[PDB]
């Protein structure tokens, strides 16, 4: 499960960074993203 | 971790970043395990 | 138990990849079912 | 008992592992080219093991394989049911093709492959239909969606538990082949060591030694 979890965590802040109501959806994600709070 | 995964991707469906995007739900698609087997030659 | 300290290792965040998996494993593994090389350096030398 | 086909009893097992590890080789060599057209590729397959090529006994390539097809963008090849698989033509300007390699798959092993509209929702490829069940159960449950259910899983898998549990049944598909893009070299005359790829095989006689010694027979004995 680390494995997986580290890889998503990866390429989806690399998308994040690249596409950079929708400013603010934007920042939330890449500070939920930023830690592994995806889990809970 | 898979419903928050895919709830963001769907999300953020609102050039590179498509070719990026699909890589990342074929990923999804396709998780890694660990494949364990004897060893050979020590 | 055999694996209580390993178990308890993994999740409290310290030896979050190599770390462990160098310690449990004599066994080969490779990290998927189906691994390819499109190109590797040291093959091809054949 | 109870719990045979749960994957907590099936996936590792470190005290006598469960699969073997074969290794396939794509090449081609262009040959005496206009520098007529030589066109040959093989797909040459082994077994690692300090076992060595010339001792008789040796497991072929072909021992563990179903299907092998080859479709270019000519004229496509299959193969159904040798070490190594040579296609020699005619022709110099270069192909690129895709390649797919069927693996025999024994009755002994336990694990179904999962369709992507499962393994989205839990983060498994593979597993038993009792994991896939348990776990959309764990998961129902974990979003109060129940005994009615209505979602997420619905947009996914596109009424009830007894409805269900057979919609799951039909995601369970058989072993699925891999897949790979291969381009022909022209200029390239030795394109043997650049594709090389790693799978694993079933291993049939740890299988019928582990299935035999389970915690069930032996606490029943």
């Amino acid at each position: 499960f680390n494995q997986n979890s580290s890889k998503i965590v990866n390429v989806l802040s690399k998308c994040l960074n690249l596409i950079s109501e929708i400013r603010s959806q934007i920042d939330h994600f890449k500070s939920m993203l930023s830690k592994p709070e995806t889990l809970s | 971790f898979n419903q928050n995964s895919s709830k963001i991707v769907n999300v953020l469906s609102k050039e590179e970043i498509r070719s990026q995007i699909d890589h990342f739900k074929s990923m999804l698609s396709k998780p890694e395990t660990l494949s364990i087997g004897k060893n050979p030659f020590n | 138990l055999k694996y209580t300290k390993l178990i308890a290792a993994a999740e409290d965040g310290s030896r979050s990849t190599k770390d462990m998996i160098d310690a449990v494993f004599h066994l080969r593994y490779q990290p998927d079912g189906v691994v390819v090389h499109r190109d590797d350096p040291a093959l091809v030398g054949k | 008992e109870r719990s045979k086909l749960s994957q907590e009893f099936l996936y590792p097992h470190l005290n006598f592992p469960n699969v073997k590890f074969l290794r396939i080789f794509i090449s081609n060599v262009s040959e005496n080219q206009p520098w007529n057209a030589t066109w040959t590729m093989r797909i040459e397959g082994r077994l690692l093991d300090n076992v060595q090529a010339n001792d008789p006994a040796r497991e072929k390539f072909s021992s563990f394989i179903e299907s092998i097809v080859v479709d270019f963008k000519l004229e496509s090849v299959k193969w159904q049911y040798f070490d190594g698989l040579d296609i020699k033509r005619v022709g110099s300007e270069n192909v690129e093709c895709t390649i797919s390699i069927l693996r025999k798959s024994s009755p002994e092993e336990p694990f179904m492959s999962y369709s992507p509209q499962l393994t989205a929702i839990i983060g498994l490829k593979s597993g038993t239909s009792h994991d896939a069940i348990f776990s959309i159960y764990k998961y129902i449950h974990l979003n109060e969606l129940l005994a009615f259910e209505n979602n997420r899983n619905n947009h996914n898998s596109n009424k009830l538990t007894d409805l269900l549990s057979l919609i799951n049944s039909t995601h369970l598909l058989p072993l699925q082949p891999i897949e790979i893009d291969y381009t022909v070299r022209v200029d390239k005359a030795s394109t043997y060591g650049e594709l090389v790829l790693d799978i694993e095989v079933p291993d049939v006689n740890a299988l019928k030694f582990n299935n035999t010694q389970r915690e069930s027979q032996i606490g029943a004995a």
